[PDB]
């Protein structure tokens, strides 16, 4: 579905932002 | 296609209901999987290790024995990359806890009553949303310690707000509660973007009385969980179904919906049984490929969102599962219960 494509592209943007980060482990 | 094995369980010694559980999705690839649980006046951190090991890391015990935590949410410090954990509940106080030391950094008083859910903005780690028993939602900037906005008033909720969610890009919020309604609040409006920018320059909070959409036509009882699924919404009441729906007619663009829009379109329902009691959350994994919901007799339902059901049971798990949480890589699923028990399910 078209909605699933929006989920893919938007979660990919958040994943790329997460991949750029190096948060200290708890 | 998704199968799981129950590898471990435990019970917290306070023996009170656990209402919230969250894996820290901010931990970097190659770092240990950590989750927090909340219930009673407690916040406890655990680390997941191989062979189903659940390692107790530390616990925060509130000085107030009458505090009852209902929710927690993870974030990080935008300058030091240090993890942070926000918690809140019956007392209506937001506590920002340092998870490395389990000490409280600071707290926010504001809500006139109990806080039912906390959520962090998906792009700005400083933007914290709280939903409350006082019928309002509040947006906080935890960098400058400012109340950005209060969403409530003339056309706000008319009873406790139970849940809310930001969309994937953090442009809008959908809230829901005891008045049976689901309300949309856009935060990418010129007004809200400027209020957020001003919170960084600091305070006069925005008072948003009018939502960008509202419906009472999805459920016929308390709406206790809402999440965005792209431009669609997933929401549940105690009617043994999670409803997938959208504002307006079938072909209506979510960003062209006018505030007076009278229509809703139902796209489907996830049907289940024995989850007719109030205050039961569902959850999704990071990629929104799986949907999970526990029921009042300890069964855990898992659906594949990339097709439209797997039932996970253990003979010793018979208490209501209040909330579940997937690890970021979706390899682990944790369920927390009304009897203080915690269950670890590993994906096969
Ligand atoms: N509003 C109340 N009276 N509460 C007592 C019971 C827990 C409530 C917090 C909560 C709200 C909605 C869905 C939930 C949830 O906890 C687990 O799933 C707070």
């Amino acid at each position: 579905s078209s909605n699933r494509q929006k989920i893919l592209e938007r979660t990919e943007i958040l994943n790329q932002e997460w991949k750029q980060r190096r948060i200290q482990p708890v | 296609k998704y199968s799981f094995k129950c590898v471990n369980s435990l019970k917290e010694d306070h023996n009170q209901p656990l209402f919230g559980v969250q894996f820290n999705w901010h931990s970097k690839e190659g770092d240990p999987l950590v989750f927090a649980t909340v219930g009673s006046n407690r916040v406890t951190l655990y680390e997941c290790h191989s062979q189903g090991e659940i390692r107790l890391l530390q616990s925060y015990v509130d000085a107030d024995a009458d505090e009852n935590f209902y929710t927690c949410a993870w974030t990080y410090d935008s300058n030091t990359s240090h993890p942070l954990l926000a918690v809140a509940g019956s007392r209506g106080i937001i506590r920002i806890i340092n998870p490395i030391t389990m000490q409280c950094i600071k707290h926010y008083v504001g809500h006139g009553n109990a806080i039912n859910e906390l959520k962090f903005h998906p792009r700005d780690p400083n933007l914290l949303l709280s939903v409350s028993k006082d019928h309002a939602l509040r947006l906080w900037n935890i960098q400058t310690d400012t109340l950005v906005a209060i969403f409530g008033g003339v056309e706000g909720h008319r009873d406790e707000v139970l849940s809310a969610d930001y969309d994937l890009l953090g442009e809008k919020i959908m809230s829901c509660g005891m008045d049976h309604s689901l309300k949309l609040w856009r935060i990418n409006s010129k007004r809200m973007m400027n209020a957020i920018k001003e919170s960084y320059d600091y305070f006069i909070s925005q008072k948003i009385h009018f939502p960008d959409f509202s419906t009472r036509d999805i459920h016929r009882n308390y709406v206790d969980c809402v999440r965005w699924l792209g431009d669609l919404i997933l929401s549940k009441s105690c009617e043994n179904a999670i409803v997938c729906w959208k504002p307006g007619k079938m072909e209506d663009d979510i960003d062209k919906i006018k505030p007076s829009e009278s229509n809703v379109t139902i796209l489907g329902r996830f049907d289940y049984s024995q989850c007719d009691i109030w205050y039961m959350r569902f959850s999704m994994d990071f990629w929104q490929k799986m949907l999970a919901l526990g029921n009042q007799v300890g069964k855990l339902y898992v659906w594949d969102l990339e097709v439209e059901c797997t039932t996970l049971t253990h003979h010793k798990c018979g208490a209501a599962i209040r909330q579940t949480s997937f690890s970021r890589d979706s390899s682990i699923l944790i369920a927390v219960c009304d009897d203080a028990s915690i269950w670890r399910w590993d994906r096969l």
